[PDB]
């Protein structure tokens, strides 16, 4: 009966390469309750991103993606911020290329 | 297709 | 690998609104192709994926019809359970639904599904001779009862052995370019700064359709899983997906090093390393 905290993982549709048009994912998964927030952010600000519907897994974790078109350059700077009653801050993880 | 419940818990 | 048609719904009370909200999903294998909101103004059974917009006007209302009647059975359920389990009336509740079929290599039902959880919890399921129940407490053996007086395992076998898999079948034709499509991997390996006794290689898998793939590390023929991080597999966002798996190593041992890969799209299971 213990809620369960979100995954969550931050990457790129494609390989980035700075000025080549791409897509920005914040996929989440294994939660439990499924309210949640999930926030993109550019250099920290809400970006109007697109989000999956509501879905499960086998084992009744929640899961939800929220993406966005973006073109990577070498300046700014991406993640996505989660808010969960398992959280006791919003988790931010950020956008890393290698990940 | 989805079927629709017919029952209650 | 089975194909399968399956249905996701969650229930939510919302005692502060006085309502409830359900939200359903469908999926082909791994595609999603439907939804449903009970939130959204005159809300219909929606397309999700191009190939099923062929379907015709009797399709989307009689969809609708079984959806929309489900969600209120489904609100009622939320508040019988909160009253089985004595639970205060001002809390939020979640009910999930799942069901659907397997499809066989002869084209029959290979496995039907059709259960409950309960705040996460498995409450109650259609076990598999469709014929009977399995109830996780006593809470759910009411429910049991209630639905062996009723035969309500008739309505499931029934549908899960004909129309699921007549409609998953339908489906699989529909949209055989993409859903009967195998995209092997695109795969590499990337060399990491860890420490001054370690670098990270990480196996990356990229583009693939089905979701179910394999990633292991090896050291000259031994595995190494229980010191790899392995991330979930994850969509791309155009229906294909994405994994990887990495290992610490040591400094200049990177060649004794072998990320093995194998996935339905591939001939044969590969072998890569770092270069």
């Amino acid at each position: 009966m213990v809620a369960r905290p979100p995954k969550v993982q931050v990457y790129s549709r494609h390989p980035a390469e700075n000025g080549k048009p791409n897509y920005l994912n914040c996929y989440v998964s294994g939660f439990h309750p499924p309210q949640i927030e999930i926030d993109l952010l550019k250099n920290g600000e809400k970006m109007n991103a697109e989000q999956s519907d509501l879905s499960f897994s086998k084992d009744w974790s929640f899961y939800l993606l929220v993406h966005t078109e973006f073109t990577p350059n070498a300046v700014d700077q991406y993640s996505c911020r989660v808010k969960h009653v398992t959280l006791d801050k919003p988790k931010i993880v950020k956008w890393d290329r290698d990940h | 297709d989805f079927e629709r419940e017919g029952y209650s818990l | 690998g089975p194909h399968s048609l399956s249905y996701f719904s969650t229930a939510v009370s919302r005692p502060d609104r006085g309502d409830s909200r359900f939200i359903a999903v469908g999926y082909v294998d791994d595609t999603q192709f439907v939804r449903f909101d009970s939130d959204a103004p005159n809300p219909r059974m929606e397309p999700r994926a191009p190939w099923i917009q062929q379907e015709g006007q009797e399709y989307w209302d009689r969809n609708t019809r079984n959806v929309m009647g489900s969600a209120q059975i489904n609100r009622v359920n939320l508040k019988t359970l909160r009253g089985y389990y004595n639970q205060s009336e001002a809390g939020s509740h979640t009910l999930q639904w799942m069901y659907g079929c397997y499809l066989g290599p002869d084209g029959l039902l290979l496995r039907g599904y059709d259960q409950f959880a309960y705040d996460g919890a498995d409450y109650l399921a259609l076990n598999e001779d469709l014929r009977s129940w399995t109830a996780a407490d006593m809470a759910a053996q009411i429910s049991k009862r209630k639905w062996e007086a009723a035969d309500a395992a008739e309505h499931w076998r029934s549908y899960l052995q004909g129309t699921c898999v007549e409609s998953l079948r339908r489906y699989l034709q529909m949209g055989k370019d993409t859903l009967q499509r195998a995209e092997p991997p695109k795969t590499h390996v990337t060399r990491h700064p860890s420490s001054d006794l370690g670098v990270t290689l990480r196996c990356w898998a990229l583009g693939f359709h089905p979701k179910e793939i394999s990633l292991t590390w090896q050291r000259e023929g031994q595995d190494q899983s229980q010191d790899m991080e392995l991330v979930e597999t994850r969509p791309s966002g155009d229906g294909t997906f994405q994994k990887w798996a990495a290992l610490v190593v040591p400094p200049g041992e990177e060649q004794s090093y072998t990320c093995h890969v194998q996935h339905e799209g591939l001939q044969e299971p590969l072998t890569l390393r770092w270069d």
